[PDB]
């Protein structure tokens, strides 16, 4: 009943400018493929992981 | 869910994920370290375009590898599969950008950033107008000739000036060429389709509406050829001669008709090269049959767009030289305003608004109840000038003032002790067509004003308070000796700011809706309670007739875990089985009406709604070498269409299960087959999308069957042993609003992207934390 | 029982011995999500000494199975997380309690 209150962190995401799809007579490619590699997380930077 | 991998463990550093999209059967697989992880995505929707993305807190630092000159995979690719790297546009070069951002930073300060357009899936197959219709006109026929043998004549120059010579059978290297001859001597295959050619160009222009019909019958005989030096002649006798149309001049309709003839023909070679199976590809690969230009015209290159539009130009050029004459609705505009709290009844006020962009933007003051779902002006709580054209708007439009250019600040003042609204630009007062110094008078004080401004679609603006005097770039020039102040002047905090975001969300029914009217219905004897729609505008002028999607207040949860006409009174004690139904008048279509359940994470909204742009998935989990032992479907939307049901009222009933999970539906009595299985934790909102076209238009019946407990029995706690059906008034009919106001936040993370070498890929990297108190709502889950 | 779903790998050599004192940071929440209870927003390492019946058995018996530096989450099911009568005021009855507990000292 009682409405919650809580610390949160924030969270952004980054996003390449490449586009792909499917549709019927489309030029576009169908398999595609890509890595990301960690260099380095703090565990716990804050209270929140 | 939880995956099983080979050494299971947080993203730990010197970690590399490689992911894998498939669509030719829908599916999305990872690898890490090499490792496999038995689960896959599939049997998802195909209705746009995916990108690569990484979602990340403060704390981090990750590198793209996307292979090629870019960062090297350190795995090999599974067979078939092509680096991401080969997708990048002709146009565009490859760079690292935010998703849908309303704001960024410049070098004075904030600019105020619209929505973005985005491509669709659509744009990338070709449309031709090629069709089965064929003109050949036999008037045209002489020309067909006289244009292939032009264009031979001009071709032949181009290779020439090229360094092309003849010879018998061709050769790159040294440029030797058979075709370098006179038109008349080449192989008849070859004169064929150089007149197929020719009269396709011929019928394209037909096919685009042009009228092509002898008009200077005397011109033909007036043409000259080009005289060029022996330097041009070949080996054989051949020199080209191409007409010399250097007297020609294409109207404005036909070089607009070159541009058309130009594009399709490239749309139709593009398609043709489709159904022979070619695809679009930046690294050219002949055996792969990948090709850089296998695209639409609408995305091509400027050089190549240009080169092949030349040749067109000198076939219509040539044509005239013999005589021929030839003649969604919401995510567009973005509203920016002050917080309530900042309302202003008395005195001067004064703030800049600076046009980054030309486009559509307006700017002016709005009273604290505008409503974010209208544009600025369209009604009277807003006096706002609109830059793209000038223009004054106030309960409709009229000139006001000349258009911007890039740059230009305007002055918004405001005088309420004289009650009037004057515009600056660049320091010059603007002026009406009738000579008043003034845009807007005898405007009423009421409950105040506040600074409000508009983008449109890729708009750039930087809106300045005032708060640093010293800022203003024409305060002194104009505002200062009038008596005006800055708004912000002598003010701690930078002002909050509240946009209209365009997210759906359910609200409850306004009482006073000018169409949607809702009656509660008590039980009587012999019918349990409903809550009954009606269209109070039906029939007359004005009436408005959109998609409307219907929900109860209060949802109902499953539980933690699952197991392994008289009432009987210990079966209706210990039963989980929850009944309710919906009465569609008689009247009222059944193919326009769904009924079921929503998940409180539904926000589609969509005017042509339908049962096959459900988003659904499944999570599909194996072992080490497969053997599939878990296959999860999810989805927001769990109904049934009216339609497959078909003078007399539809009640169709629905049982949810909270012991097992299953939901099951009966139309008039009838067990239908269709039923639905959820997980335990599943809160489920009661909902309805209907269409109207009566009155009379669905009635949510909270009615019992045999052995069966009412819905109030699962929603309220003090009721879980009442079999009485009962409506408490917290229970009531919420309808799904396109926008609603949030406010600004007062930082944002401060994201490092840049490119850290060819081989070590694009770097992202994220140090400053930053925590916000959130405010949960538990019924609703969303804070 | 008690079930273990290791986060992050420890050290797997140095495990609890009897009389030694853990010093941990713990996250208790609910299993419908709700947190109740985390000593990351105290900012202090809780301290306990193995086999003292200091703390519910489940939280203890998941501690003794994790070594030093390990991550790990902790399941406890009502029978043995207070059982029947819950907590007054903080934990319901018959709650299944979920822990993320960091083993980060001994001694």
């Amino acid at each position: 009943l009682l409405l919650q209150t809580n610390l949160i962190n924030y969270v952004t995401s980054i996003r390449p400018n490449i586009f792909v799809g499917r549709a019927e007579g489309s030029t576009q490619y169908g398999k595609w493929y890509f890595e990301v590699m960690v260099d380095e997380v703090v565990p716990f930077l804050t209270a929140q992981a | 869910r939880p995956v099983t991998s080979p050494g299971q463990h947080l993203l730990a550093p010197e970690d590399v994920v490689s992911c894998c999209l498939d669509l030719s059967v829908p599916s999305i697989s990872f690898r890490i370290n090499g490792c496999p992880v038995q689960g896959v995505f599939e049997a998802f929707n195909l209705d746009g375009l995916f990108f690569p993305v990484v979602s990340f807190s403060a704390g981090v630092k990750v590198r793209f590898l996307l292979g090629g000159r870019h960062g090297e995979f350190k795995f090999l690719p599974p067979p078939g599969y092509a680096p991401c790297h080969e997708a990048v546009l002709p146009r565009e070069r490859l760079r690292l950008e935010p998703i849908k951002e309303y704001r960024r930073e410049g070098p004075r300060g904030p600019h105020l950033v619209g929505p973005s357009r985005c491509l669709s899936h659509t744009d990338f197959v070709p449309c031709p107008v090629d069709t089965v219709q064929i003109v050949l006109p036999p008037h045209l026929e002489r020309i067909r000739e006289k244009l292939a043998e032009n264009i031979h004549e001009l071709w032949a120059l181009t290779r020439i000036e090229q360094g092309w010579t003849y010879g018998p059978v061709r050769d790159d290297n040294k440029r030797l060429h058979p075709c370098l001859v006179n038109f008349h001597s080449l192989p008849e295959p070859e004169r064929n389709y150089n007149l197929q050619m020719s009269g396709e160009t011929l019928k394209t222009l037909l096919a685009l509406g042009c009228h092509v019909g002898m008009a200077d019958e005397k011109a033909e005989d007036n043409l000259k050829k080009t005289k060029l030096p022996k330097t041009y002649m070949m080996s054989n006798g051949y020199k080209p001669a191409p007409l010399d149309l250097s007297h020609v001049r294409l109207t404005p309709a036909q070089t607009t008709l070159v541009d058309r003839l130009a594009e399709n023909g490239h749309n139709v070679w593009a398609r043709d090269r489709v159904a022979q199976g070619w695809s679009y590809s930046a690294v050219q690969d002949i055996p792969a049959r990948r090709n850089p230009r296998l695209v639409p015209y609408r995305l091509l290159d400027e050089a190549t767009k240009r080169s092949n539009r030349d040749s067109l130009c000198q076939a219509v050029r040539t044509l005239l030289g013999y005589g021929y004459n030839i003649e969604s609705r919401w995510d567009r505009v973005r509203i920016f305003r002050a917080e309530k709290s900042y309302t202003v009844q008395s005195g001067r006020w004064y703030f800049e608004f600076e046009a980054v962009t030309t486009g559509e933007m307006r700017v002016g003051w709005a009273r604290p109840e505008l409503r974010p779902d209208v544009e600025l002006g369209a009604d009277e709580l807003a006096y706002v000038f609109n830059g793209h054209r000038g223009q004054r708007w106030h309960l409709g439009s009229e000139p006001f003032g000349r258009p911007w250019q890039s740059g230009d600040v305007v002055g918004c003042m405001i005088d309420l002790t004289e009650n009037t609204i004057i515009f600056t630009l660049n320091g010059e007062v603007l002026m009406s067509d009738s000579g008043s110094e003034t845009a807007f008078r005898e405007i009423e004080i009421g409950d105040g004003f506040l600074p409000v401004c508009s983008l449109g679609p890729g708009q750039v603006g930087h809106l300045n308070l005032g708060q640093d005097v010293s800022s203003l770039r024409f305060f002194a020039i104009c505002g200062l000796q009038e008596g005006f102040e800055p708004f912000a002047i002598n003010m701690q905090r930078p002002v909050t700011t509240w946009f209209s975001k365009s997210l759906p969300q359910f609200e409850p029914v306004p009482p006073e809706h000018p169409h949607y009217e809702v009656a509660r219905m008590d039980g009587t004897v012999d019918t349990p309670p409903c809550l009954r729609l009606a269209h109070r505008t039906w029939g007359s002028q004005n009436s408005l007739v959109e998609m409307l999607f219907l929900r109860l207040s209060l949802p109902v949860q499953f539980h933690q875990h699952f197991r392994c006409n008289r009432d009987d009174p210990e079966i209706i004690l210990n039963t989980t089985t929850y009944y309710y139904s919906v009465r569609v008048f008689a009247g009222q279509e059944p193919s326009c009406v769904w009924v079921g359940w929503v998940t409180p994470d539904y926000h589609q909204h969509d005017m042509n709604f339908d049962l096959s742009k459900v988003r659904a998935v499944t999570v599909t989990m194996g072992d080490e070498q497969g053997n599939v032992h878990s296959s999860l479907k999810c989805s927001n939307c769990y109904m049934v269409w009216g339609g497959d049901f078909v003078h007399t009222d539809l009640v169709i009933g629905c049982l949810v299960d909270l012991a097992t999970g299953l939901m099951t539906f009966t139309a008039n009595g009838k067990e239908s087959n269709t039923f639905f299985q959820v997980e335990p934790n599943t809160k489920l909102f009661p909902a309805v999308f209907v269409l109207p076209t009566h009155q009379n238009v669905i009635q949510f019946e909270l009615g019992k069957q045999k052995n069966i407990m009412p819905l109030s029995a699962a929603m309220f706690l003090s009721e879980r042993k009442n079999p009485a059906p009962q409506c408490p008034p917290r229970l009531e009919v919420q309808m799904l609003m396109p926008v609603s106001w949030s406010r600004m936040p007062n930082h944002f993370l401060q994201v490092e992207t840049r490119r850290a070498g060819e081989r070590l890929g694009w770097a992202v990297q994220c140090q400053d934390p930053l925590t916000m108190m959130a405010l949960h709502i538990p019924e609703e889950n969303r804070c | 029982g008690v079930e273990i779903e290791t986060i992050s790998p420890g050290d797997g050599r140095t495990f609890p011995k009897k009389g030694q004192t853990c010093v941990v940071h713990y996250t208790g929440m609910l299993q419908n999500g709700k947190k109740f209870d985390s000593s990351r927003d105290r900012n202090k390492p809780f301290k306990f000494r193995i086999g003292k019946q200091e703390v519910i058995k489940g939280f203890e018996e998941g501690a003794a199975q994790m070594s030093l530096g390990q991550r790990a989450k902790l399941t406890c099911t009502p029978d043995v997380a207070y059982g029947a009568t819950g907590h007054p005021g903080v934990i319901p009855p018959n709650a299944t309690l979920i822990f993320d507990v960091e083993l980060l000292n001994l001694e």
